[PDB]
């Protein structure tokens, strides 16, 4: 038959058969992660002496 | 460069020959517009001369 | 005939003999020429250069 | 992190609408393995069936 030959997969480090090999459109999702965070604090300031 | 139909037709352009472009593309939750692939962007400058 | 395979690398940098253990219990075996910043490739690990 | 509502990567929430089109091949197991990274190899020999 018309046909270029068997499919192997070897996908890094790996030699496996594939029953159907193929591409196809699928439906999917995605997510976010919200940026920024905010920082504010009191802090202790004095004078000894000046020069 | 001289119409720009995005934004109202052609008219006169108050600046001398601004140039014109896409850009990169938000896309997501987080602009809102709930589609997965980017967004162009399009973009003018004036030279202009208040006083 | 006899037959012979030929390479002109022209070229000699230092390499080694490398044996690795995956934590599974995997032992695959390969030469990496770590003089270069070659990458050979295996299952998930990737090792390169040396002095 | 989610695909089809099947779990790929458990994560935070997600949004929905998405096509989604990568290359697939199935092994005889529950979960479809999807690459980009991928070399495949192309045999044919003589057997019965492909006759």
């Amino acid at each position: 038959v018309h046909k270029p030959g068997e499919v192997v997969v070897s996908y890094g480090g790996m030699r496996v058969r594939p029953k159907c090999y193929g591409f196809s459109r699928m439906m999917a999702t995605m997510e976010v992660n919200p940026p920024e965070q905010r920082i504010g604090q009191c802090t202790g300031c004095h004078l000894e002496c000046i020069n | 460069s001289n119409s720009f139909s995005d934004d109202w037709a052609g008219k006169m352009d108050r600046a001398g020959l601004g140039f014109s472009g896409c850009s990169d593309g938000c896309g997501g939750a987080a602009c809102g517009c709930f589609n997965a692939a980017p967004s162009c962007i399009f973009w003018r400058k004036w030279v202009e001369n208040p006083h | 005939g006899i037959i012979w395979k030929v390479s002109p690398c022209a070229a000699w940098v230092p390499s080694a003999v490398i044996e690795l253990t995956m934590p599974s219990g995997e032992v695959r075996t390969f030469h990496p020429m770590s003089g270069i910043p070659t990458q050979v490739f295996k299952g998930v690990s990737v090792t390169y250069l040396g002095s | 992190c989610k695909i089809d509502g099947i779990v790929f990567n458990q994560c935070e929430g997600e949004s929905l609408p998405q096509p989604f089109d990568v290359a697939w091949m199935d092994v005889g197991h529950s979960h479809k393995i999807i690459m980009r990274e991928h070399k495949t190899k192309w045999v044919q020999e003589s057997s019965s069936k492909d006759f």
